[PDB]
């Protein structure tokens, strides 16, 4: 991020800082993902086989393109990564887990190791007390302070 | 001085509240 | 040549009935000083940019050492470095305080008013190095007295020196008066002061992109409600820019609106401009069709042009259309300070049709669905049905069993208990208003 | 044409006969006041930009 | 809805003519 | 003590004068 | 008649933008233009048609031959006589104008008329001359100049008028058809459509009629309009004649949708071709099959495309694909059930309507209110 | 009254020869792609003719 603008950097600008990218969802958080991303200046569009993976996974996932990475999630044209590109293809798998929540015996074909996904896992009462202080704070209102 | 207009001022701020409640209070009789 | 003459003939004019109105907002000062009533000091920061331009560098240095003839240490200080004019034999005599008037010094409002408006003059003269040693000794001299009365020039006083600052792109410099200053306004809480500092210490980052930073001063920060209409649009513009580069819109997006709204409605077409491209690009990315209302406007066309195509094409769906776009207009993106969003559109366009299926139809079968949004699958057709439900977009439950796509029910929470929660805000506001106008009656 | 209240169900081939509810003139009068105090807003904003 | 609306108007009403007509006096006066 | 002493005059004068005012007010109305 | 024709106008359309039809109103057009020297019109009509023909010079000859009789005769008069005021020399320069308008460009007609409007002292004399003024304008179709002088004519002089007013009418809605405002304006102002002048401006008093029940069934679909159209006394009269607009208009009416659609399908076509062509084109189309669909949903609840689409003839799946882009617009209250084929109606009652209005007007109302706080208390 | 000169005021960009826009006021649904209407039936018609 350049404490200050020295001269020698040839790791973060390729095969890191995108790793910082995982992290930056690696857990499942974006806040940051998305934070950073401006500092890659341009050539984060303008690519250089880093960022552009770290990044592309993101875009090909947040639509819900699940699949749109699990297939060639391979490429992984930088350091090992794969520190935590599984760790975060893990969240992948607990998050479509999420599925209207209460496929049978099928499992999602996105996922399915076997079974051990098995293991994993008013209305009609008028609220009278906030009504009631509610409007009597309306009515203190109205007579109060002359 | 730096410390008897700092006690003046107090005591007045107190003045003016031991009012803002009689007058209130004047209302609320007048009204009714 | 008689223009000259004419010209001479109307910069004199200005300059005495700048003289005059100079006089008028230092009678305000004192009205203001003898019964601590600041309207006529906000009064004044109102019509402050009225007369941003009216003298000359030697009408300045005569009204000063007419005004000043006081032995104020400031002007004493300031005079040596201030530069000598050339030995000129016109000098007016221009003395309004005699006996009292003169013995009693200068205030430090007339002084901070004076210097501010030097401020001004010389920086249509882009006098920049003058400037901020001007605007230094000015927060000496703020510094040395702690006056409440000051701080209402003194916040455009900061203000205007922190724009100067921007030509020199001194904010890493600046940044450590502007913390320092925000905090000392913090202990003493004045309004404005705070306002203003809030909003260029927020300025700094934004430009500067250190967002991380701008989330924590805006989080941690408090910002008193009672501050101006000007103040309240930028902190607004600010907040709902950082929410939207932050990937939270929902929020983001009725900030934007409210402040825009909130904005002038004829001055700063520039800064309109900018929310309105802001709030465009973030409504987009939300899967809501902006208003075609605006794209008309002449006041906001020709900057916006690029955006009615993003718009037209998102809409329409073609990825075609949409790159070509970008191709054509991404100079232009980046420029206005929207790239990173619209990079968010680029795969997010989907959701936007998943919106408008969702809430044109009741029951659609998967396939069709499929067949509408050109998946080509219907397992990627559920995929995206429950990756709208999941965030809070659509509220239709998806049934895996008969291809259903179940939306909501009959008659909703909207008739039978939400009129009364959607009141009680209505009544709250109005009883305020009520309150706010009459604890404002008058002072006297 | 409004000549008697009613609706058709063409899924059931059934037609429903009722009565449109009458007891609705508290929120006509309340839009009428509405936009009463709408005008009156616009004469008082008038005012105070004439005159600060 | 209606009587805070009421209300609310008259109120800004009553302190647009209070101010005017203190801040016309206070002008006049000197 | 300049700094402090100084601090508490102006953290009770400005205040005290808005319950300076308000003593109208209620004083305006209540012959009203 | 009178005035450039609108005639010639519509003309220049059709050799105009239409791609296809420049067949042989083509040939009417240049027919028509080389008779009496039009030379200024020519040149650019000349410009975007066929490159040229060796007739200029033998038009505009005698073209300028005719301008100088009238400027000698009418200068020979002024410099004999100096009667000032109503003279007969402004009554000469004045048909010297009217020559110009009616031959030349539009600038110099414009300055002929100013020139000429400052001699004026009879109010009907300057009534006629603003009258003749936006007619031009209207045929060159200037915006600008057509909203000053209808403004300027309704408002200074429109104070004696002689029942002239019925001219300005027509000329207002000629305006307000021209400009997309359909509903208001264009359907008041055709109340009077007991026109005794056959007006210049109006091709007939068929295309007038045609007109006014286009405008009427765009901005009242079924609103009780049948009091003002359907039994209109005049209307239908005329009608009798006009068998495609009696049937246009009968189908949406006694709903027969059928026929109502191919009545849409038929005005639209001709409507292309037509000098009100741009504000309408699909427009007009698309608010009409609107208000036919919801025309028909209405007095439904649950109704199966199988019997809308029949209504409409056939085409299932193009009803399904209309209803659902129309109520995705956010209009056509009615949500589709796709997996049996059966529509709803899920019209807001009346209280709900009524809350529905009453919380964003009270936004509306509050957000002023809170505004003028701010202004005031400064 | 504030000049409220943030920084930018947007100079036109690509400030050309106008348009001419158009003095009617339109919504969003306007501008689309389609095949006209009369068109539009007759590709439609045929079979049992619709």
């Amino acid at each position: 991020f350049d404490y200050k603008e020295q001269l020698p950097e040839s790791a973060y600008m390729h095969q890191l800082l995108g790793l910082n990218l995982l992290f930056l969802l690696s857990q499942n958080r974006v806040a940051e993902f998305h934070t950073e991303l401006e500092r890659l200046p341009a050539k984060d569009i303008q690519t250089n086989v880093y960022i552009k993976h770290p990044v592309s996974l993101e875009q090909y996932l947040m639509e819900g393109s699940y699949n749109k990475v699990f297939l060639a999630k391979g490429n992984i044209p930088a350091e090992s990564y794969t520190f935590f590109i599984d760790i975060l293809l893990d969240t992948i798998r607990d998050e479509i887990a999420g599925c209207i929540e209460k496929l049978f015996t099928e499992a999602t074909r996105i996922l399915f190791k076997m079974t051990d996904y098995a293991k994993k896992r008013e209305d009609t009462t008028i609220p009278s007390t906030e009504l009631a202080k509610q409007v009597i704070e309306y009515a203190r209102q109205l007579e109060m302070i002359v | 001085d730096l410390y008897s207009r700092y006690k003046k001022l107090q005591q007045e701020l107190e003045f003016l509240e031991v009012q803002e409640e009689y007058i209130k209070d004047e209302q609320k009789n007048l009204k009714k | 040549k008689t223009a000259a003459a004419a010209a001479e003939h109307s910069q004199r004019e200005l300059d005495t009935v700048t003289l005059e109105d100079i006089k008028e907002h230092v009678k305000q000062l004192e009205k203001a000083v003898s019964g601590k009533e600041p309207r006529f000091v906000l009064r004044a920061l109102r019509m402050l940019p009225s007369t941003s331009r009216r003298l000359n560098h030697y009408v300045l240095y005569k009204a000063v050492q007419g005004f000043f003839t006081s032995n104020n240490a400031t002007r004493d200080f300031l005079l040596p470095f201030l530069e000598e004019p050339m030995d000129t034999e016109a000098d007016l005599q221009f003395r309004p305080r005699t006996g009292k008037a003169a013995s009693t010094p200068l205030l430090p409002e007339v002084e901070a008013y004076l210097q501010l408006l030097v401020v001004i003059f010389m920086m249509n003269s882009k006098r920049y190095k003058e400037a901020q040693k001007i605007s230094d000794d000015l927060m000496q001299k703020i510094s040395t007295q702690n006056r409440r009365a000051l701080d209402l020039v003194a916040a455009k006083c900061y203000y205007y020196h922190a724009r100067v600052y921007e030509f020199l792109d001194k904010l890493d410099v600046v940044r450590s008066f502007l913390h320092a200053r925000l905090r000392t306004a913090t202990l003493r809480h004045d309004a404005d002061g705070q306002a203003t500092l809030l909003n260029l210490l927020l300025r700094n980052y934004l430009h500067y992109s250190l967002y991380d930073q701008a989330e924590k001063l805006v989080s941690k920060s408090v910002f008193p409600e009672q501050a101006n209409n000007n103040e309240w649009a930028r902190y607004l513009y600010y907040t709902g820019r950082i929410k939207a580069i932050q990937l939270e819109y929902s929020e983001a997006r009725r900030t934007m609106t409210n402040a825009l709204r909130k904005a002038p409605q004829h001055t700063a077409v520039g800064f309109k401009q900018t929310v309105h491209k802001l709030l465009i690009v973030v409504e987009l990315l939300l899967g809501e069709i902006p208003d075609r209302l605006q794209f008309r406007q002449p006041s906001l066309k020709r900057s916006l042009m690029p955006y009615f195509l993003l718009t037209q094409a998102v809409r329409t769906g073609n990825l075609a259309k949409f790159n070509q776009v970008l191709d054509q207009f991404g100079e232009k993106f980046q420029a206005d300070g929207t790239y990173t969003l619209i990079i968010r559109l680029r795969h997010n366009v989907i959701k936007t049709g998943v919106r408008m299926i969702s809430l044109s139809y009741s029951r659609i079968s998967l396939a069709d669905i499929a067949q509408k949004l050109q998946l080509d699958s219907p397992e990627d057709a559920e995929f995206i049905v429950a990756k709208a439900i999941r965030d809070g977009v659509i509220e239709a439950s998806i049934n895996h069993e008969k291809g259903y796509v179940q939306s909501k029910e009959m008659i909703d929470i909207y008739s039978t208990r939400e009129p009364q929660l959607a009141f009680h805000q209505r009544i709250s506001f109005c009883l305020d208003i009520h309150n706010m106008s009459v604890k404002a009656m008058r002072f006297p | 044409d409004k000549k008697f209240h009613g609706i058709l169900d063409q899924g059931e081939g059934v037609l429903i006969i009722f009565d449109e509810p009458p007891v609705d003139k508290t929120y006509e009068a309340a839009l009428e006041t509405i936009q009463n105090m709408s005008k009156v807003v616009d004469s008082l904003y008038n005012k105070a930009k004439k005159l600060t | 809805y209606l009587a805070s609306l009421i209300r609310s108007v008259v109120a800004l009403h009553n302190l647009i003519n209070n101010k005017i007509a203190n801040r016309d006096a206070e002008k006049k006066e000197g | 003590l300049r700094q402090y002493y100084l601090s508490k005059i102006e953290e009770l004068q400005l205040i005290v004068n808005d319950k300076s005012q308000n003593l109208r007010r209620l004083q305006a109305q209540r012959n009203e | 008649p009178k005035n450039p024709d609108l005639r010639i106008a519509q003309l220049r359309f059709l050799l105009s933008l239409p791609e296809h039809r420049g067949d042989a109103a083509v040939r009417d057009e240049l027919m028509a233009a080389v008779r009496d020297n039009n030379m200024a019109p020519y040149y650019e009509a000349l410009c975007k048609s066929l490159d040229w023909q060796i007739d200029v010079d033998l038009l505009n000859k005698m073209k300028k031959a005719n301008e100088d009789e009238l400027k000698r005769l009418d200068e020979e008069l002024e410099d004999a006589e100096k009667n000032l005021g109503e003279s007969e020399i402004r009554d000469a320069m004045m048909a010297k104008a009217e020559y110009l308008c009616r031959i030349g460009d539009k600038e110099g007609a414009l300055t002929a008329f100013r020139k000429t409007y400052d001699k004026t002292v009879a109010l009907g004399h300057r009534l006629d001359i603003v009258f003749y003024l936006l007619r031009i304008g209207l045929f060159y179709m200037d915006n600008d100049l057509i909203t000053r002088n209808t403004e300027k004519a309704k408002s200074l002089i429109e104070e004696g008028g002689d029942w002239d007013r019925r001219n300005r009418l027509k000329v207002y809605q000629g305006l307000y058809c021209v400009a997309i405002r359909d509903f208001k304006q264009a359907a008041e102002l055709f109340l009077d459509t007991v026109s005794t002048f056959t007006s210049y401006e109006l091709m007939d008093y068929k295309t007038f009629v045609t007109y006014t029940v286009y405008v009427s069934m765009i901005a009242l679909e079924r609103p009780d309009l049948r009091e003002k159209v359907i039994k209109g006394a005049e209307i239908l009269e005329v009608l009798h004649s006009l068998p495609a607009v009696r049937q246009y208009l009968f189908s949406l009416y006694e709903c027969r949708y059928s026929v109502f659609f191919q009545s849409l399908a038929v005005v639209e076509q001709e409507m292309k071709k037509d000098w009100l062509f741009a504000p309408h084109y699909r427009y007009y189309v698309r608010e009409m099959r609107i208000h036919a669909y919801s025309q028909l949903l209405e007095s439904y609840r649950s109704l199966t495309l199988g019997y809308m689409a029949e209504a409409f003839g056939v085409g299932v799946e193009f009803i399904d694909q209309e209803l659902s882009r129309f109520i995705a617009a956010g209009r056509l209250h009615c949500k589709i059930d796709k997996v049996n084929e059966i529509v709803e109606t899920n019209r807001p009652d009346s209280k709900n309507w009524q809350y529905q209005e009453t919380i964003k007007k009270g936004d509306l109302l509050l957000n002023r209110v809170q505004k003028l706080s701010r202004v005031i208390n400064m | 009254d504030d000049e409220f000169e943030e920084f930018p005021a947007e100079d036109w960009a690509g400030l050309d020869e106008d348009e001419d826009a158009h003095v009617w006021e339109d919504n969003w649904d306007d501008d689309n792609v389609e095949d006209d209407f009369s068109n539009q039936l007759r590709a439609e018609l045929e079979k049992h003719g619709y």
